[PDB]
């Protein structure tokens, strides 16, 4: 639902992430896979080791979708609707796993931007990550 | 909660560094800011209406410090998280009736707070170890519901 | 998100519930309170015993909102937006508790309509109850 | 999982009546229909594409019957749900890596199925007792994750 404040905050934090969003995504995936091993089952084909090239590759793609969402935050359903069919319709992704990854994304962002990860901004980023997740599982619901 | 020598190495090395003066009030404040239905449990405490109010509340930074205690406690007794948390579980379950899910959420904001504070040192392997612990504690607190 | 099928199903099941929706709501509340005691804390003023008059009273109100949602299923945010501010903004209702009540609502509906509680319809009712719940907690998210 | 004489009275009286031939396939089918990401675990089984396909699948009604077994099992040993479920917990945790939340969801669809089947006899006090049990089992299955 996101207030005018949360939008500003998400754009603020995003801009700051900058040309490092690719790397951030790879790292947030790596955190997930290590912290929540159950998520691994969905990636039987990847090599999930640390410097995996498929993890870097996939981290950029995750990052590119989140950037589309941000740039289109007032029309996320349209922006992301294709990816909802992918996730909620073909790969059948257990919705719990959207929580785990949003969590790891926040940890990654807190690890990288100690100046901009304030409470109000952590709140906005949570909300924005909950938003994206509601759209990616909407075929379910 | 089993933990390997290396996980344990990763958890205790880190935790020694931890500013037990502040982090406990960071976690609690952020919990009340990010997940506002939890303020329902601290309406006393006081000015909780804006993020700034919450983070400057003497009573938030004082209690959060109590809470980190229980956490350094569990680090001690990982082999026995339930006995350790049994009177607190009674408290949060039977007296307060806190939904166990919020035990998870606190665990996770505490991990954000350790990420914020330690930056690059809070590597993925060190986060993995802390999530095990965090899940251990939440599970312990919840027991009196089981 | 609800398909054309789920709409038909929800309206089918609802019509069948009929002038008993009041009673169904009271019963679904009673189930919740007994099965999930933690939800009780939010109702310090009610007498939660079996034949409580405040539970019947409140059961109708719950039922009346769900009927507004159904009759306005293609515009639930507007329909329910006031109640979202109530729940997500004043009473600060832990979102987990929307799950528990949706569950008890389904149990109550299964207890009452053995002919119409088929799998496809249980699926639609779940989705519709998840929909309502996403709107009632949207101020959160 | 403690259960009072009356809760236990309410659970075992009911469960004797239960058509252990069918209910186990009702629960599993409804789980796969209502929460479709679970089909990911039974893509073998077969035609799972429409609700009708799922409910008429020999393999769904056969396995669901296995599952109700484990459930009548736990009813026996409520005093000891963990030992009872330990090899299954290994299975669902370490081999399958099923998220524990889906243990909850199955528990709850099983309770819908008992509501559907017993109607008026599945009073609120009888549902309360079954949710305790259902939470007991889910908690037992999940243990190998803790
Ligand atoms: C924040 C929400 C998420 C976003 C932004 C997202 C986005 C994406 C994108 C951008 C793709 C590639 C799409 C294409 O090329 O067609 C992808 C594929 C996929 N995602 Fe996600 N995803 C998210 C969460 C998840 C989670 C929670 C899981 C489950 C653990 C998951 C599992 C996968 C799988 C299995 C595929 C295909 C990977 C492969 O087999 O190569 N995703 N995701
Ligand atoms: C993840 C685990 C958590 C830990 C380790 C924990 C720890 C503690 C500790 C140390 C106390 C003080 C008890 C004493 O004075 O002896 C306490 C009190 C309290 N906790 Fe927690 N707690 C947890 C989560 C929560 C959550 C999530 C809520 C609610 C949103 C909550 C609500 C309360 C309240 C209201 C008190 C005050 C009780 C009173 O003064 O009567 N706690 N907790
Ligand atoms: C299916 C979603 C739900 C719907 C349809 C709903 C609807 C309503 C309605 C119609 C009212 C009266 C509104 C008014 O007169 O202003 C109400 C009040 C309220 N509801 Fe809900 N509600 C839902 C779920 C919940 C849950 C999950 C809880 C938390 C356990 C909750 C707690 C309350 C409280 C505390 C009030 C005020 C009761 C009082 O103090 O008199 N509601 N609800
Ligand atoms: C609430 C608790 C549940 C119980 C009591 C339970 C019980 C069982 C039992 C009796 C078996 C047979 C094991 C054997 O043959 O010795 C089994 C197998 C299986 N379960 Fe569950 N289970 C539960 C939930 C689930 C869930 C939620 C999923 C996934 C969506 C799942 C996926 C599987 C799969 C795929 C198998 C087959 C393993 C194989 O044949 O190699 N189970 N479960």
């Amino acid at each position: 639902v996101l207030s005018p404040a949360d939008k500003t905050n998400v754009k603020a934090a995003w801009g700051k992430v900058g040309a490092h969003a690719g790397e951030y995504g790879a790292e947030a995936l790596e955190r997930m896979f290590l912290s929540f091993p159950t998520t691994k089952t969905y990636f039987p084909h990847f090599d999930l080791s640390h410097g995996s090239a498929q993890v870097k590759g996939h981290g950029k793609k995750v990052a590119d979708a989140l950037t589309n969402a941000v740039a289109h935050v007032d029309d996320m359903p349209n922006a992301l609707s294709a990816l909802s069919d992918l996730h909620a319709h073909k790969l059948r992704v257990d919705p719990v796993n959207f929580k785990l990854l949003s969590h790891c994304l926040l940890v990654t962002l807190a690890a990288h931007l100690p100046a901009e990860f304030t409470p109000a901004v952590h709140a906005s980023l949570d909300k924005f990550l909950a938003s994206v997740s509601t759209v990616l599982t909407s075929k379910y619901r | 909660v089993h933990l390997t020598p290396e996980e344990k190495s990763a958890v205790t090395a880190l935790w020694g560094k931890v500013n037990v003066d502040e982090v406990g009030g960071e976690a609690l404040g952020r919990l009340l800011v990010v997940y506002p239905w939890t303020q329902r449990f601290f309406e006393s405490f006081g000015d909780l209406s804006t993020p700034d109010a919450v983070m400057g509340n003497p009573k938030v930074k004082a209690h959060g410090k109590k809470v980190l205690g229980a956490f350094s406690d569990g680090l001690a007794h990982l082999d026995n998280l339930k006995g350790t948390f049994a009177t607190l579980s009674e408290l949060h379950c039977d007296k307060l009736h806190v939904d166990p899910e919020n035990f998870r959420l606190l665990g996770n904001v505490l991990v954000c707070v350790l990420a914020h504070h330690f930056g690059k040192e809070f590597t993925p392997p060190v986060q993995a170890a802390y999530q095990k612990v965090v899940a251990g504690v939440a599970n312990a607190l919840a027991h009196k519901y089981h």
